[PDB]
């Protein structure tokens, strides 16, 4: 109905059915159900400790942006290192023979 | 050109590969281990330890 | 019956005061820690264990009275 | 001399040489959960976010079967 | 490495303080 | 998988383990000690009920 | 009831009326035991990809956890057998450091906030110290007591209030990291308490109501570092005490 | 405090004094010796 | 339950006071972060995080003084 | 009731007594940054935002007494 | 009445806190002289530090002194 | 039973004695810390004088500490 | 004798209040032995048992301190 | 009478609080007197009778601190 909906959502419901889905056909087809079913049941209650799972939500929100890249690329620089010394010094040595 | 000629898996060499091919590394882990020495000679200085401090 | 849950109250209300006597110790700690460091850089790797060494081994003496708040207040 | 000779190219022949044995994968219904998640290049922290949501789970459903 | 009353040197002198208010 | 090396954790840690029965056995005597106060000798969940008798209830 | 998240419950359940079998039965203490032993196992079985040398960027932690251990009782002990006790100073480590990262998540529990294990593991390592100094070094044992070149009209109240603070120690370094492992988690609960209770009031209120929000995400981020902080300082004075007992000052 | 008495002293010393023995025999001949390797295996290679 | 009640608000008065702790506390934390800044301004990026860690462990023994106290108004 | 209300007003005046810390403790930051101007001028650019940082950090533990006051006042 | 007996109690109690003012203007005032002593130079530049000190520190003690006149009157 | 309500005032008061002792191990690892940094040279032969004065000040902290205990389970 | 009885225990409460001071004492002393060993290390001979000394006399001050408090408490 | 002999012992378990300023005053002497030995040796012969009479008259204070309090334990 919209101008790129058709298209972008089309997609959104492609992949949403690319990894071995039956469901195809409509992908929220038993998610929008179920979703109504634990809203009207009253499944999960809004509680003095879903604040802390909230917090919690923005802490790894937190974690996912900063900390990870960082420690993606110590990690990477380490293992550049290791990688490098344990290579070059073995073919240095080696080449001389 | 032997050594050249055995192509280089080093970064995928597994250390199973190096036990089999060398027991004298098993050996001298056991008896490294038992003396209690978890420290390794002449590691630190060529490759950082990566204590945070 | 009051009286006995009043006083306990009271008595969990009077020690938490030696927490002040613990976050001065914090503070003393890790100011000497910056003053140590500052005057001299290359002792941080040194110094650092002993920082946190001193830091929660100080503040150990005002977790003691806050057990003892929490004995009062819910034992 | 020969202390480094007859150690490098004893220690090189029988140094597999392309890598061989591979064993890329398996099937034990965790050497593909390692495998995408845990094994070389993968290696990404998502398991960690899998691990927290499933401890999540668990105690929201002990806390609302004894207390909600 | 004490000397009390110029005698033998005791060993640490901390065992007896201990025997001491031990029986009481 | 994993190769078990035999390293020696019992002519080592011995005092730790004579430790841990003595904690345990005084841990054991001081628990059948607390389960016999006045608060606690009519919570359901204690195991002397499990094993023949009921309900002293005189406090 | 603030406290409520420290409740035990029985899950699997076991009972007799001829032996009391209630000791072992899989509890929520008990589950929790299960779900560390079970981290900690995976922290190394299935993090190192097929035996690689490389160590693949998983190992790389448990590299660093290592390390960091290795060089802390190396600069404690150090004396000429320090490594004989290095497997207990990593696994009191261990225990604490995953036992104060899964207590963090929301609807989880805190094995380290049980005073009556962690006092009887500070306990433990205390009759272990004793037992240990007494049997390497026989009757001079007593020579800790006394500090250095002293004046000896003043040596038995400096023995007496060495003494003391020798079995101080059974207690002490076990009550320090229930305090603060208890105080940490009592202290999120009760804010989230409070914040809850400030957002039912009028409309207003969920407006701008980010703040609080806000210093509840900065004190959960405090509790990472109090938690980790406290699974090293138990490692450095159990490091240092077996300084002391092995070692006669 | 009432939550840290109950009846379920044993409970928590028996399971937290067999994850302790466990973690040690588990850790001390498995995970410990299997860094070490790496460590052997890394300066054997390059010493060789 | 009147003096039980009115033992709470005493108590809630009395568990304010391990405040000055923190409050001086955090002051001194700083005041060394400034004199170990003026006296090497080249260290700022290696000081800055120390003082911000030692801001961070005094808050927190002021804040397990001010739980007391929201126990003691309400729960 | 007059037993209550009269201990709440006692715990507002037993509250306020913490704010000696954030006193001595904005003073103590303003202090320190008087010390280190005079030791090196070209440096206030840079260290002033941290003073005025440490200011801030300080009054909010004062405030908090304050609140617990006013908590004790109007509640 | 009780409660305004409590009312005067509070009111001498809440005072306590000026001693905070009563220090800290002082220790900003000999930072102040021990800077200007050791620079005279620089004493302009530092002046308005110390006078925003002082009443910042005076507004620290006047918060204690408007809760013992809230107690007093209001 | 007056007595048993106020044996609890009593271990409360007593607990604050631990406010020299928190202060006390800061002042000394303060000064282990200073003179570290001082003389880098100095850490091996003083160090144990600092967990000397750490051991005394906590026992004449933990004083109070057994006198609370005293107060409220005897 | 509820009265005297009760008042024993807060006053051996109370007693105890002084004896932060030997708390703080025996860190000051130790802090200049520290602070001293640490500019000249040829100096520990001559100030060791001087500071246990300090030590001591610093100590018998809170050691009079809790005899007032067991005076109190056992009759 | 049970209202006197209660405060006897309430005045006792108070008047041991000034005891802290002889508790730590004999900790500034020996701590100064520390800092001067290490700083100077040979003045050591000089300087300590006037640490002996700080101690003594600081000492004295904490003694004019604890008869108050065996006058009001015993009448």
């Amino acid at each position: 109905k919209q101008t790129d909906p058709k298209a972008k959502a089309n997609s959104i419901i492609n992949a949403i059915p690319g990894n071995n889905i039956l469901t195809k056909t409509g992908v929220l087809g038993t998610s929008a159900a179920a979703v109504i079913y634990a809203i009207s049941n009253e499944l999960y209650v809004i509680n003095d400790e879903s604040i802390l799972l909230l917090t919690f939500l923005g802490f790894t929100g937190l974690v996912a942006k900063y900390l990870a890249p960082a420690y993606k690329d110590f990690a990477d620089a380490r293992m550049k290192k290791v990688s490098d010394v344990l290579n070059a010094s073995r073919n240095k040595h080696v080449e001389a023979v | 050109l032997d050594n050249i000629q055995s192509a280089r898996p080093f970064d995928e060499l597994t250390v199973d590969d190096l036990t089999k091919i060398k027991p004298e590394i098993d050996a001298k882990v056991e008896e490294m281990v038992k003396k209690g020495k978890w420290d390794v000679p002449g590691y630190k200085d060529r490759f950082g330890n990566l204590n945070v401090m | 019956m009051q009286l006995v849950l009043a006083a306990k109250y009271i008595g969990a209300g009077i020690s938490t005061i030696g927490l002040l006597g613990a976050g001065i110790g914090i503070a003393i700690v890790f100011a000497a820690l910056i003053n140590g460091v500052s005057r001299n850089p290359s002792i941080k790797d040194t110094v650092f264990p002993m920082a946190i060494l001193g830091f929660a081994l100080s503040e150990a003496t005002g977790l003691f009275c806050l057990m003892v708040s929490f004995l009062l207040l819910f034992g | 001399p020969n202390a480094k000779r007859i150690a490098n190219v004893v220690h090189f022949y029988k140094s597999l040489p392309q890598g061989p044995a591979p064993a890329i994968k398996a099937n034990t219904r965790l050497a593909r959960y390692k495998a995408k998640y845990f094994d070389g290049d993968n290696a990404s922290g998502k398991p960690l976010w899998h691990f927290a949501l499933g401890i999540i789970a668990f105690g929201y459903s002990m806390e609302y079967y004894f207390h909600l | 490495y004490h000397f009390m009353g110029k005698a033998i040197p005791p060993h640490q002198l901390a065992i007896g303080t201990l025997g001491l208010l031990g029986l009481l | 998988m994993l190769k078990r090396f035999p390293t020696p954790i019992l002519k080592v840690y011995w005092p730790f383990f004579v430790a841990g029965a003595a904690v345990y056995y005084g841990m054991s005597k001081a628990a059948d000690l607390s389960s016999n106060t006045k608060e606690f000798i009519n919570d359901p969940r204690n195991p002397r009920f499990a094993k023949g008798g009921k309900f002293v209830e005189v406090d | 009831s603030p406290l409520d998240q420290f409740e035990i419950r029985t899950l699997f359940g076991l009972q007799s009326s001829f032996i009391d079998l209630s000791c072992l039965n899989l509890t929520t203490f008990s589950l929790y035991t299960i779900i560390v032993l079970l981290v900690i196992t995976s922290l190394y079985t299935l993090t190192n990809n097929n035996n690689k040398i490389i160590g693949s960027r998983w190992l790389i932690s448990q590299e660093a956890i290592y390390d960091t251990i290795m060089n802390m009782t190396k600069g404690q002990i150090g004396g000429k057998n320090w490594g004989l006790y290095f497997p207990m100073i990593f696994t009191l480590f261990m225990f604490i450091f995953i036992a104060n990262l899964i207590s963090m998540i929301p609807y989880s529990f805190a094995l380290s906030a049980h005073l009556v294990f962690i006092i009887s593991l500070s306990i433990v390592i205390w009759l272990g110290n004793t037992i240990l100094g007494l049997y390497k070094h026989g009757w001079v044992f007593f020579s800790l007591f006394v500090p250095a070149g002293t004046p000896l009209p003043l040596v038995p109240l400096l023995v007496i209030i060495e003494t003391l603070s020798y079995f101080a120690r059974a207690i002490s370094l076990g009550l320090r990291l229930g305090s603060n492992i208890l105080a940490g988690h009592l202290l999120m609960v009760i804010l989230a308490g409070l914040t809850f209770n400030f957002m039912l009031i009028n409309l207003f209120t969920l407006v701008f109501g980010f703040v609080p929000l806000a210093m509840i995400l900065a004190i959960m981020m405090l509790e990472f570092a109090i938690g980790i902080i406290q699974g090293y300082v138990w490692a450095i004075l159990t490091a240092s005490y077996l300084k002391d007992a092995v070692y006669l000052h | 405090m009432p939550q840290l008495v109950p009846f379920y002293f044993m409970n928590q010393l028996t399971y937290g004094f067999l994850l302790m023995i466990t973690l040690l025999i588990l850790f001390s001949q498995f995970f410990l010796p299997m860094i070490l390797r790496l460590y052997v295996s890394r300066l054997f290679i390059s010493k060789l």
